[PDB]
């Protein structure tokens, strides 16, 4: 049988295209100054039997064959709308300049799901070259001091940097799935804790004195409402801030004693 | 015995956990002296002679004249090894004799 | 239990029992000998009377008369080890000739009495010493329970070997022994409140607490992903309906 | 001294089947019939004899007693697997005058 | 409540109504902080928040309006389990094809486009053009067009030519494909073509667009223009220890296509040649393909991993085949598990339970008394007083656990019993403590077995637990009426030694007043334990209910038979106890015990009989001693005997006397004959091995050894291993299959050595290594069983039908093996029973056998009557509890509810893991000869000969039932004794097997006629005048003129007249086969019934799995079509037809069989379509359609009873005929008229549409139908759901099937509910559908 592949399918169809001349190149380049649909369209496959070469250069990536051939193909789109036809420069001599970058800046992008910055990927290639570079000539494990004494950076740097490559592998390759947790509470026995817990403070701040009760629902907001610091507080009850700092304490000691009696520790709550 | 029961027999003896009394047993079948022997938990004397001092960490032995260089002939320390954790988590110890 | 001899064909395991009894047996007469302070002329003679009697290897007479005798004779005071051979064993006329010299009922069995009703047993039982071994086997590592604990992201399913752990996995064939029954709501309550229920299990605990049996129907968490993955491929799914 | 048939460049538990996992009457001193681990991989891993010997290509060797018509001779030689049809290997067990 | 769940295509306004936001950025967290931001696949403005009740910003944190939305940003506040609903969906340039239709082998697109698979791939990579609305035109829609081709279409056309190329092209037809008018070209070109593959496309073809247009699916639904994306829930980044997270291999999937939709949705302005805009929609394309499924045609890879990426197909499918790993397994709560032991001091009712689970399994249930108590109020303090084991815990630890039962199951479960409700009683120790009587249940021994728990929650677990699953309940055994719990190995040891009987004892010849005085001097020391006594008893008999009288007897016993009545209740006689009581002797007394008294008396005496076997069996010393091992003198007499033969025979053959294929023979022979002689002289000095003496000369009595105790009582041990131990053990088996000629002389006893010990290890070792394989086999056999026996559900009280089977014993052989009274034991009666005399009846109607009906029928002599079967009872949706039999656990009837199905299929596969001449007629009974379906006319001589293939000879006795029923062959010379007592051993056949006789019916002179010389015929003689006759030539041997020649040798009178036989025009003649040797010259009388010419003539689970596989054989059968004249056909031709003419229809068609396969030669005889000609393996196929479904249903499970009782299980005839019915569920249509040609109908389907169309005026509306055999593989994916046949296999097929169909689920079945949620329509559960159907019956 015969498999449609893309790469194959794709190559099949270079052949088909003549090849560029350089006598040519120039007055094509003229009328696309002007301004000509058809112009810009033949001039565009001149410089593509060029794309099929470069991107076969560059393999071992985060991006897969079929990426690299679309993404040169941007890369003359920009470079042929800018053209110099009284330099006397050839089209393609400045065409191979803008695939290059356009390869390089589509080449740090993709290759990991977390988006960075131009700021953050300009230094983790220079330390992979650094610590290629420095694993040749020791011929041993590289440490985080060899590093930072031939880059001359200090040594906490270093150390941020290269924990950003992350590299994360398979999940389901196993399995890990199954095994891994959530860091939120899901028992039933928790849920049902924090449910006990919180009706018995409503009913401690109901069972006490209704003057101890509403001057700490309303700084800490424990019944519901919205919380108030020593100042929004001020004006509501009392303005006497240091009257009001003063029950505050005594009710702090008579919740304290009412819990002790209540058959709970407040050591064992913190365990 | 049968056939069967030989090759059960035979994987109870493998899966045995080495207990806190030694009690050799009352019948044998003659294999159990080449056995321990030829395993390297047991500690056999390679220069023969006289046992100078014995501890229950080591145990020194003094080279006899016969079998022994012109220098150096004295020179044999056997450290027996203490309870290490082993592949299976069982202790495993040497005691002097 | 005897029961297991003529299934389990082992007759080896009965003939190393006679022949253990006989190894203690000759073991007692040395060490009460010690205990008359005998002469070490007599002790040479009944170990004569063990290692040349019977056919096979004999060694002796090549010892120191004082120092290796009462060396031999504190090492022989809890057993006489004997060697039998895997095809080369004794036979059955002289074990019986071992029992004789330890005074001791050539057939192997003598009648026992009990200990609870003081009765004594109307047949003779086998008695004798046997090696036993203990296999790595202990029920610490085996014995496991577990209420409540944590569960996973993708499927809310009780998760085991952390720290806390032990469950039993409820597999396909233990489904048909419930349909088998006329049961339905002891397997519904094991598919769909004991697992894969986040509000359900959470309700079926506060009501265990407060003293009220009931039960909530829900709905499985091991559904509602079957629901969303068969929906991305572009198959519509009517669940409500 | 364990001996498997699994791993690279074996046939696996599942297509073995029946002739792979049985007992062949060549197995006579090389291979032991009683000896192997019961479970999903039974006749697959199988341990070596008391006397096994390797040889010099790399089959199992055992040794043997040299008989002549008169008596028999204290010479000991170790043959191989496929020689073995030829002779006629006696019982150890034998009676003798 | 919810029901009736669709599966259709998606259209795109349905897809933008359950999305909540468009997704357009590959980005979706960031480095500096680990928060997500907008528009990304984890993002808070489409899903929901990464915590419950927050935003982005943080501005609104309260509860107070949970449904209020942020100003800020587009991120709203919500829960933290609504990110498993939301969804979102991304928007494509192109809209690209599915690969669910193309994947399977019908491709779905190709089928509605009249394109094939490859064609339809073409278009979608931009490698061909396509034309589309051509109209005036002579190109069309299906064929094809390059760059040139198309350009010179526009050329010669002009206008009205639009080629287009893409996925756009293939959409644009699906708009405009008429598929109103597409069926009517179909449908009027149906009568106008003749052909076999063009038929079945064209059955395809409306089969399916009628489901289309019927379902409301549209099909521009089948590409989707925009791809829903997965919830962020189900593919979450879980950091761990070391800074380091992970992301799932389905967020790379999101990712690659993405990122090429963007650039594709930036370069739609660009003006991009066409050299590139059909590359860059096959990037897309491809990322779909890797997303939807992988390693079929993409096997897409990523990097440091060779394993490829795990697409959206595979994870639903999983491991384990097609079925699901949650399916498979799922982790439960309040479970555990531990070893198990033998507690010898616990009630049957009850069991054991470690206070360290008990604590850990009934934690909610502590926490719920001590604050009704009022000890602890707050579930905190609760918590800490657990922790601590103080001593109030465990006063409220026992008092919540006092009548709340739990769960015991093992690993592994093959049949109901395996999981049993116990009452936990607390103990000290970690091991779970279980009765030893319900060990023979869970098939577990004490060697490290591991069972696990489990607890109850709800009040209606609790009640289930009590009435169905508690231990009391389930006694009796679900495949046969023996009961389970009968005394193990131990118990039964002790009970044989108490009920014996001594010569001379302690204590013989004195009267005892009663039990309870016997028994004080038994105590006291003056008394043996066996010992002839004569006491007096007090009996209750039971043959009135509800009446019980008492009397006084005097009987002749011994004192231990005297105490074991003592346990047994008044209830039952004293006969019941007299005997030896083996461990047969217990089993049905139970069994008795269990249909007189009750089922409340029947645990007590059950309890009681293991605290009196072991406290008995204590008392006793019995041990295995080498004494035991006795070794008989005739031992070393046999061996010497038969040492000497052997040295005759091996000295005879260097010489060349015998042969080596004859002394092999020989050998086996002799040592065989040997065997049995020394086993004969072991067992009968075993059994009078003691000798005991009373009032002076010795008498002889029963040994009690210890080793004869254990094989008389038969509580463990077998009478073939008492052969190894103290005999020889004989010939062994080599693994090719031969036997070793020379045997193992010693035994166990005396040692083996070390050649004879390497002999026994050929058949240990395989043995050991069958065992490791009928665990896989047998557990696959019961999968294949219950998925096709789940929708059997006892529904209905009162069917109303008048079929079923007729009922016989097992009169086939020398005597007979199962009788009546145990194949009929619970089976209603179809018809009314029939005494020999006429005007009698004996049952009235249907009413059910017990056993006090059993009684009643042995006393009369019947022995046909016919049952109702659950072939029969042809109702829907169920099978009557009128038809099926009487519950095998319950002894009551079957009540509405029960789950039959199931416990069929289990009853089936738990016996799996146990199970791995002909020359004359003797008699071995006597009676009168009694001839069915037999035609032998007169013979002048007087010996009866007759030459009819179909016949049986059955000898009836005085009571006029066949005793014995013998098989005649053809060609058997028998003399009848019509009327006269026959003598036991008498000849009654003299027939030859080495030669076929051939005779004719006309009796006069024989002339041969179209027998031609050197030809047909070939004069050759025997040597020396050994043989002076004509011999015939072969059908191959002969020349090409004799070859369409056949001999006819017609029999006419001796006068010159035609004689002819009556009942057919057409002379009798005589058969001339080739090879034939006739004696009797030609111009001679011949008598009637003489010779005329002389022509010469696996096992196990295999075996019982290709019965219901209905797998043909690799040698099938051959038989005939139509009953008629036999002939043969004709030889030149190459294919022998044995044409057929019946006398009251003449039928042209008939078979043509090739020449490989030699039977039946013989020119000119009877049909007897129902015999078969070649002798060999029959395939069930051809039984179904050619004598009915009665000898099918008689057939399968006459061949699987025969596998199951070599072993030695018994297995009641339900469990075998519910299978069957359900594998007769699919017909076939041969003249439907009102439907499709061929198609697969249910037989229930078919007979309700033909009992209402019959309700008209034409009256002949209706079809015919035929019925036909499926296997247990076919017959499950034949099912209505598509939930029972994705769980099988193949989950893909039929996920696919049910799109394009838009079938509707109706949830009532078992697997259909089991992963829904819902309650199981059968057991407790049918109470709840009652009510919701007649909710949704009212509207
Ligand atoms: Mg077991
Ligand atoms: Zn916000
Ligand atoms: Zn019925």
């Amino acid at each position: 049988t015969r498999a449609l592949d893309a790469t194959q399918l794709y190559l099949n169809e270079i052949g088909f295209s003549p090849l560029l001349t350089p006598e040519e190149e120039v007055h094509f380049a003229r009328l696309a100054q002007k301004g000509d649909p058809a112009g810009r369209k033949r001039m565009i496959e001149s410089n593509l039997r060029l794309v099929v070469k470069i991107a076969r250069r560059y393999v071992n990536r985060g991006l897969s064959l079929l990426d690299l051939i679309e993404e040169g193909n941007l890369g003359l789109i920009r470079a042929v709308e800018k053209f110099d036809p009284e330099r006397g420069f050839r089209f393609s001599t400045y065409a191979t300049w803008w695939i290059r970058q356009t390869i390089e800046r589509a080449i740090m992008n993709q290759t990991r799901t977390i988006r960075l910055p131009i700021h953050v990927v300009k230094e983790l290639n220079v330390y992979l070259r650094a610590a290629r570079e420095l694993t040749h000539k020791l011929d041993h494990e590289p440490s985080p001091e060899e590093i930072a004494n031939l880059l001359e950076k200090p040594v906490a740097e270093v150390k941020r940097m290269l924990g950003l490559n992350e590299r994360v592998t398979s999940v389901d390759v196993s399995t890990l799935l199954d095994t891994l947790t959530d860091d939120r509470p899901t028992d039933p026995c928790e849920l049902l804790q924090d449910d006990d817990l919180s009706e018995s403070i409503d009913q401690w701040l109901t069972e006490l004195t209704d003057k101890q009760r509403e001057v700490v629902i309303r700084r800490f907001g424990l019944r519901g409402h919205e919380s108030s610091t020593l100042e929004e507080v001020g004006q509501e009850i009392g303005l006497t801030r240091e009257r009001v700092r003063q029950i505050q304490v005594e009710a702090l000691k008579r919740l304290r004693e009412i819990l002790e009696k209540n058959g709970l520790s407040s050591d064992a709550l913190f365990q | 015995d049968d056939a069967n029961r030989a090759l059960m027999g035979s994987n109870m003896q493998r899966q045995a956990v080495p207990t806190l009394r030694a009690d050799k047993p009352l019948v044998g079948t003659g294999m159990e002296r080449n056995v321990a022997r030829d395993s390297g938990v047991c500690v056999v004397a390679r220069r023969g002679g006289v046992i100078d001092s014995v501890d229950a960490s080591r145990v020194v032995v003094r080279v006899a004249d016969d079998e022994v260089e012109t220098g150096e002939a004295g020179v044999d320390i056997y450290n027996l090894t203490k309870y290490t954790r082993s592949n299976q988590n069982t202790c495993i110890n040497q005691r002097p004799l | 239990n005897p029961l297991g001899v003529p299934s389990r064909m082992n007759v080896g395991q009965i003939l190393e029992t006679h022949l253990g009894l006989a190894a203690k047996g000759l073991g007692e007469k040395i060490n009460r000998m010690l205990e008359e302070q005998r002469k070490v002329a007599e002790l040479r003679k009944f170990l004569h009377e063990i290692y040349n009697e019977i056919g096979g290897r004999e060694e002796n007479l090549d010892e120191l008369g004082d120092n290796e005798i009462l060396a031999l004779a504190k090492n022989l005071r809890g057993g006489v080890p004997m060697a039998t051979p895997v095809f080369d064993g004794a036979k059955e006329r002289e074990i019986k000739a071992m029992l004789k010299l330890a005074d001791l009922p050539e057939s192997g069995q003598m009648r026992l009495f009990d200990g609870r009703t003081g009765n004594q047993f109307e047949r003779p039982t086998t008695v004798g010493y046997m090696y036993m071994l203990k296999l790595n086997h202990l029920v610490d590592d085996k014995m496991h329970a577990r209420s409540t604990g944590s569960y996973s992201l993708v499927t809310q399913q009780p998760l085991g070997g952390k720290a806390q752990f032990g469950g039993q996995r409820f597999g396909e064939m233990e489904v048909w022994a419930l349909e088998a029954y006329g049961a339905a709501y002891t397997l519904q309550e094991m598919l769909t409140v004991k697992s894969d229920d986040v509000n359900g299990r959470t309700k079926m605990y506060k009501n265990i607490v407060d003293g009220d049996h009931r039960m909530e129907a829900g709905m499985p968490e091991s559904f509602n992903v079957l629901i969303k993955e068969i929906r991305s491929l572009g198959i519509d799914i009517e669940l409500e309906t | 001294r364990r001996v498997s048939a699994l791993g690279p460049g074996g046939l696996t538990r599942e297509r073995a089947g029946f002739e792979v996992r049985d007992v062949h009457p060549t197995h006579y001193g090389r291979v032991c019939p009683i000896e192997t681990p019961e479970g999903p991989n039974i006749g697959l891993i199988n341990s070596l004899a008391t006397y096994a010997r390797t040889n010099k290509y790399g089959f199992l060797e055992s040794p043997y007693r040299v008989v002549k018509d008169s008596l028999v001779t204290d010479e000991i030689v170790f043959l191989s697997a496929i020689e073995e049809a030829d002779h006629v290997i006696a019982q150890a067990s034998a009676t003798l005058n | 409540e919810f029901d009736a769940i669709r599966i259709g295509l998606a259209s795109p306004e349905m897809i933008r109504s359950w999305s909540f936001g468009e997704v357009k950025k590959p980005e979706t967290i960031n480095y500096r902080t680990f928060k997500p931001e907008r528009d990304g696949l984890f993002c808070a403005k489409i899903f929901g928040p990464v915590k419950d009740y927050e935003c982005l910003c943080g501005k609104y944190k309260r509860l107070k309006h949970r449904g209020v939305i942020c100003e800020k940003c587009g991120v709203e506040v919500a829960l933290a389990k609504v990110r498993r609903e939301r969804m979102g969906h991304i928007e494509l340039a192109s809209p690209v094809a599915h690969i669910w239709f193309l994947k399977s082998l019908p491709s779905r697109i190709g089928l509605l486009l009249d394109m094939t698979l490859r064609d339809i791939e073409r278009v979608l990579y931009f490698e061909s053009y396509v034309v589309i609305d051509p109209g005036m035109t002579t190109l069309e829609k299906g064929q094809l067009l390059n760059d040139e081709q198309y350009f010179e279409a526009l050329e010669e056309f002009g206008d009205d030519f639009d080629a287009r190329m893409g996925a756009e092209a293939v959409h644009e037809l699906l708009n405009a494909i008429d598929l109103e008018h597409e069926i009517g070209r179909l449908r009027e070109e149906i009568p106008q073509t003749n052909s076999e593959t063009k038929i079945k496309k064209l059955s395809k073809r409306l089969k399916l667009m009628e489901a289309f247009q019927g379902s409301g699916n549209k099909p521009e639904w089948m590409v989707l223009t925009v791809l829903p994306v997965l919830p962020p829930d189900l593919r979450p980044l879980v950091p761990l220890d070391g800074g380091r997270f992970a992301t799932s291999d389905l967020n790379d999937l999101y990712r690659r296509v993405i990122n090429r939709n963007n650039r594709l949705k930036r370069l739609l302005d660009l003006a991009a040649p066409d050299i590139i805009v059909r590359n860059e929609k096959r990037m897309l394309q491809e990322a779909v393909d890797a997303l939807l499924d992988n390693g079929r045609r993409g096997r897409a890879i990523t990097g440091s991993n060779k394993r490829p990426l795990k697409s959206l197909a595979d994870m639903i499918k999983g491991k384990q085949g097609r079925f699901r790993q949650n399916l498979l397994g799922k982790r439960v709560d309040y479970s555990g598990r531990s070893v198990i032991t033998v507690g010898p001091t616990l009630r049957l009712h009850q069991c054991g339970l470690p206070k360290k689970m008990a604590l850990e399994l009934f934690k909610p249930f502590i926490f719920g008394k001590l604050e009704g108590r009022g000890m602890a109020t707050t579930i905190k303090a609760a918590k800490k007083m657990v922790e601590r084991e103080l001593p109030e815990v465990w006063d409220v630890l026992a008092e919540v656990i006092r009548e709340h039962p739990v769960l015991l199951n093992r690993a592994p479960t093959l049949h109901r019993l395996g999981i049993q409700a116990f009452e936990p009683v607390l103990i000290e120790g970690k091991a779970i403590q279980l009765h030893p009587l319900v060990c023979a249940a869970y098939n577990a021994d004490f060697d490290g077995d591991q069972m696990a728990v489990h607890v109850p929650l709800t009040l209606e677990a609790q009640l289930e637990a009590r009435a169905l699953m508690m231990s009391t309940n389930n006694i009796l055994s679900p495949a046969n009426g023996e009961p389970i719990i009968v005394p193990s190995q131990d118990v039964v040891m002790g009970l044989y030694y108490m009920t014996r009987e001594a010569i001379n004892a302690k204590g013989e010849g004195m009267a005892f007043a009663d039990l309870q005085e016997v028994d004080r001097a038994y105590r006291s020391g003056q008394a043996s334990l066996h010992a002839r006594v004569k006491v007096r008893i007090n009996e209750k008999i039971k043959g009135e209910d509800g009446q019980l009288t008492a009397n006084t007897r005097i009987v002749d016993t011994t004192v231990g038979r005297a105490l074991l009545f003592q346990v047994v209740p008044a209830g039952l006689p004293f006969d019941v106890v007299n005997q030896s009581m083996k461990k047969k002797a217990i089993s049905k007394l139970i069994n008795h015990c269990y249909r007189v008294v009750g089922l409340k008396d029947t645990v007590i005496f059950a309890d009681q009989l293991m605290y009196t076997g072991f406290a008995y069996s204590t008392i006793s010393g019995v041990s295995i001693g080498v004494n035991d091992f006795v070794i008989p003198d005739e031992k070393a007499r046999i061996i010497n005997a038969a040492t000497d033969e052997v040295k005759e025979i091996e000295s005879q053959y260097a010489s060349g006397l015998v042969t080596q294929g004859e002394k092999y023979n020989k050998v086996i022979d002799l040592w065989s004959k040997a065997n049995d002689e020394v086993s004969k002289a072991m067992m009968a000095n075993l059994s009078k091995e003691k000798v005991v003496d009373r009032e002076g000369k010795e008498v002889d009595q029963e040994s009690f050894n210890s080793m004869y105790m254990m094989a008389d009582s038969g509580a463990r041990g077998s009478a073939a291993q008492i052969r190894q131990l103290a005999g020889m053990r004989g010939l062994m088996a080599k693994p090719d299959g031969s036997i070793i000629e020379t045997p193992i002389t010693a035994n166990f006893r005396e040692g083996l050595n070390v050649l004879q010990y390497f002999i026994s290890t050929h058949g240990a070792r395989k043995g050991l290594a069958d065992t490791a394989l009928k665990t896989a086999n047998s557990g696959y056999l019961t999968r294949r069983l219950v998925d096709v026996a789940q929708d059997l559900v006892v529904t209905e009280i009162d069917c109303g039908t008048e079929h079923g089977l007729l009922m016989s014993p097992h009169i086939e052989g020398g005597d007979v093996v199962e009788p009546l009274g145990e194949r009929v034991l619970g089976r209603v009666i179809a018809r009314d029973v029939f005494k020999p005399g006429s005007d009698e009846v004996i049952v009235p109607a249907g009413t059910l056998i017990d056993e006090k009906w059993v009684d009643f029928l042995e006393v009369m002599s019947v022995d046909e009557v016919v049952v109702r079967s659950p072939i029969t009872c042809e109702t829907r949706h169920g099978i009557c509890a009128m038809c099926y039999g009487r519950d095998l656990a319950r002894g009551h009837r079957v009540n509405i509810g029960e789950a039959v199905g199931v416990i069929a299929a289990q009853s089936i596969g738990e016996p799996g893991t146990q199970l791995t001449a002909a020359d004359n007629v003797q008699v071995k009974n006597g009676g009168t000869i009694r001839l069915h379906n037999l035609k032998h006319v007169v013979r002048a001589d007087g010996a009866l000969v007759a030459v009819s293939r179909s016949g049986e000879l059955a000898v009836a006795d005085d009571f006029g039932r066949e005793r014995e029923r013998y098989k005649l062959p053809y060609g058997a010379v028998i003399s009848v004794k019509e009327g006269d007592k026959v003598d036991p051993g008498a000849i009654v056949a003299k027939w030859d097997p080495h030669t076929h006789p051939i005779v004719t019916e006309v009796d006069g002179t024989v002339a041969f006629v179209g027998m031609e010389e050197g030809i047909t015929v070939k004069r050759q003689t025997d040597e020396l005048t050994g043989l002076t006759n004509i011999e015939v030539m072969d059908p191959k041997d002969r020349p090409a003129a004799g070859k369409d020649i056949r001999p006819a040798v017609k029999l006419i009178d001796a006068a010159g007249k035609d004689l002819l036989l009556p009942g057919t025009d057409v002379p009798a003649q005589y058969f001339l086969p080739a090879n034939a040797l006739v004696n009797l010259t030609d111009g001679a009388k011949v008598s009637i019934g003489d010779v005329v010419a002389r022509i010469p003539q696996t096992g196990g689970l295999p075996r019982v799995a290709d019965l219901f596989e209905a797998r043909r054989p690799k040698e099938p059968s051959i038989l005939a079509e139509i009953s008629g004249t036999i002939s043969f056909g004709k030889e030149t031709k190459g294919k022998r037809r044995l044409v057929i003419t019946p006398n009251d229809g003449s039928d042209p068609y008939e078979e043509l069989i090739p020449k490989w396969r030699h039977l039946n030669v013989f020119e000119g005889e009877q049909v007897n379509r129902g015999e078969v000609i070649s002798d060999g393996p029959s395939n069930p196929h051809d039984i179904l359609r050619l004598l009915g479904v009665s000898s099918l249903a008689k057939y399968i499970v006459n061949e699987i009873q025969d596998v199951y009782r070599l072993q030695g299980v018994k297995i009641n005839d339900k469990h075998i005929e519910t299978i069957l019915r359900q594998m007769l569920r699919k017909v076939e249509v041969s003249e439907s008229g009102d439907s499709s040609f061929i198609k697969g109908d249910q037989v229930e389907l078919t007979q309700v549409l033909e009992e209402n169309e019959q309700l008209g005026t034409e009256d002949k509306f209706p079809a015919k139908y035929e019925r036909v055999l499926l296997g247990i593989t076919k017959a499950s994916l034949s099912t209505e759901s598509f939930i029972s046949a994705a769980s099988f296999q193949e989950t893909t097929r039929v996920l696919t099937e049910a799109a394009v169909t838009g079938k509707r689920d109706f949830l009532r079945g078992l697997k259909e509910n089991v992963v829904v949620g819902r309650l199981i329509p059968a057991g407790t559960g049918l109470a709840y559908h009652s009510e919701r159907k007649r909710q949704r019956d009212l509207g």
